């Protein structure tokens, strides 16, 4: 079966440099053009760039020429975009994207997507703080990080029914902000301890929190 | 500047026809993103790595609107012509 | 510039109903145009092809037309999975370019909120900000009204909003509101209230407590 597979996203400072590369598998991959398409967080696709199966032929969208270069290494079933002079607008999922054909769309087969971040900010694992409650609710409040993502799960994973974890929202700081909730028997306060587990892997940071009553 | 048109859209609109100028001409339609430039090459038979083709149109285009022309000379025998993917047989006197 | 507009922006169906979606181009694209489904969370996938030949993979009842300068894509029998963003995409002519999106919802009955409210913690407290929050839990439709109180006066500016994806199981949403406070400026007021205003709800719900109560 076919598969792309990112790599290379993170955060990189306002004006330097960053390379995302894209394994692929499961065809023949000289054979078929690739292309890489970018989506800025809860906005549309963005088509980025081209390169030929054969590395003859390239093309840029505007907003990116002159700063980004496409290759391929037809050997290693690599793809590769290198991002100079970054800027903030560049911050995207990027995605590398195979042609059915020598170069042209449409984009049959998608990578997973890699997070690209441009910013000043420094890497921030958050504060965890409880929220606490026929039927209750109750949660964590996941505070003050950099960058995204955080996984939270409650109970070890024991405990998914009625879980809502919220799209984290960017606070004037340049730090995220997101809250998990999950509403459960009141009759289960008295007996049933909750716990919420946080994990931001961009800082090593692990947390488990109790939330009392 | 333009890119190499994607060699798995084209087909033939004219196949190779003596010009009556002692040159092969054709056109080809092309199904793809435009606009692009069009990859043409010749073999002589049992000779698959040396390009025959002599190309009197040196830049053929396939425009926006457009293109598809391309007229070259080719050396005596059993040749084959390649427009990406596409081929036709033309043997030269 | 070819510019692609789809239309509408959002789509609410019944489910096992239709549903059907345009994409306009600025000028003739003739038939090279694609349809891709994106799921939150996941990478695009590509629905059709050459405007009209459905992709490998992809069920019957996902069908499209057009040419030139307008297209559909019609889901015949809208199932559970088929709830997304679809883009559609020009390649006829570099750039390729990508419409702005359609997302296509479940349409149900309407569902009121439930409406929490939780104070800041102490451990919170301790660091110098205070963090109140309030939860809608699973309502329907997405269009609600969160209007903060601090003593009876209405807040504006300094409150954060975030909402779910689309329950899978209840087809509802969520939404997640947290007002910031200085801790010296929480410590001034008594009465916090988060007042919440929906179709589903006859009139305004007010949730509230008292500082230290």
């Amino acid at each position: 079966q076919v598969q792309l597979v990112e790599s290379g996203g993170g955060v990189v400072q306002p004006g330097r440099s960053l390379r995302l590369s894209c394994a692929a598998s499961g065809f023949t991959f000289s054979n078929y053009g690739m292309h890489w398409v970018r989506q800025a967080p809860g906005k549309g696709l963005d088509w980025v760039a081209v390169i030929s199966y054969d590395a003859i032929s390239k093309s840029y969208a505007d907003s990116v020429e002159g700063r980004f270069t496409i290759s391929r290494d037809n050997s290693k079933n690599t793809l590769y975009l290198q991002m100079n002079s970054l800027r903030a607008e560049d911050s995207a999922v990027y995605y590398c994207a195979k042609s059915p054909t020598a170069i042209d769309p449409p984009f049959d087969y998608w990578g997973q997507g890699t997070l690209v971040t441009v910013s000043s900010a420094s890497t921030k694992g958050p504060s965890v703080f409880p929220l606490a409650p026929g039927t209750a609710a109750l949660g964590c409040l996941v505070k003050d990080y950099f960058p995204e993502p955080v996984t939270v799960s409650w109970n070890s994973g024991a405990l998914t029914s009625g879980v809502h974890t919220f799209p984290a929202v960017l606070q004037s700081s340049g730090l995220y902000s997101l809250s998990s909730v999950v509403t459960v028997p009141s009759s289960s306060l008295g007996t049933q301890t909750y716990i919420c587990n946080v994990n931001h892997k961009p800082s090593n940071t692990k947390v488990d929190k109790r939330v009392e009553p | 500047t333009y890119t190499m048109c994607d060699k798995t859209k084209f087909t033939w609109k004219r196949i190779p026809t003596d010009s009556g100028h002692d040159t092969v001409v054709m056109e080809v339609a092309f199904s793809g993103t435009k606009p692009c430039r069009i990859p043409v090459r010749a073999v002589a038979h049992g000779s698959p790595d040396v390009n025959v083709a002599m190309l009197m149109t040196p830049n053929p285009t396939i425009e926006n609107n457009g293109g598809g022309f391309i007229e070259m000379q080719l050396p005596p025998g059993d040749n084959i012509i390649y427009v990406g993917e596409l081929s036709h047989q033309w043997f030269q006197k | 510039e070819i510019v692609m507009t789809q239309s509408p922006a959002t789509l609410s169906v019944s489910p096992g109903e239709r549903a059907t979606l345009s994409c306009w181009a600025s000028q003739s694209v003739s038939s090279n145009l694609a349809w891709y489904q994106q799921k939150p969370g996941q990478a695009p996938r590509l629905l059709i092809y050459g405007a009209s030949t459905r992709a490998t993979g992809i069920p019957a009842r996902f069908s499209a037309s057009g040419s030139g300068t307008e297209f559909t894509l019609t889901i015949s029998s809208l199932q559970s999975e088929d709830f997304a963003v679809y883009y559609c995409q020009q390649y006829n002519n570099w750039p390729p370019r990508f419409g702005q999106g359609t997302k296509v919802e479940i349409k149900r009955t309407v569902a009121a909120p439930s409406v929490f409210i939780f104070p800041p913690s102490d451990e919170q407290l301790k660091s110098g900000t205070a963090s109140v929050v309030c939860l809608l839990n699973n309502f329907y439709p997405r269009e609600a009204k969160v209007q903060w109180k601090v003593d009876n006066a209405l807040q504006s500016g300094n409150s954060q909003e975030s909402v779910t994806e689309q329950d899978s199981k209840d087809s509802t949403y969520s939404l997640s509101s947290t007002l910031t406070l200085s801790k010296a400026d929480y410590e001034k007021h008594k009465v916090y209230a988060c007042e919440v205003t929906h179709q589903g709800l006859s009139s305004p719900v007010t949730k509230s407590f008292n500082r230290g109560e």
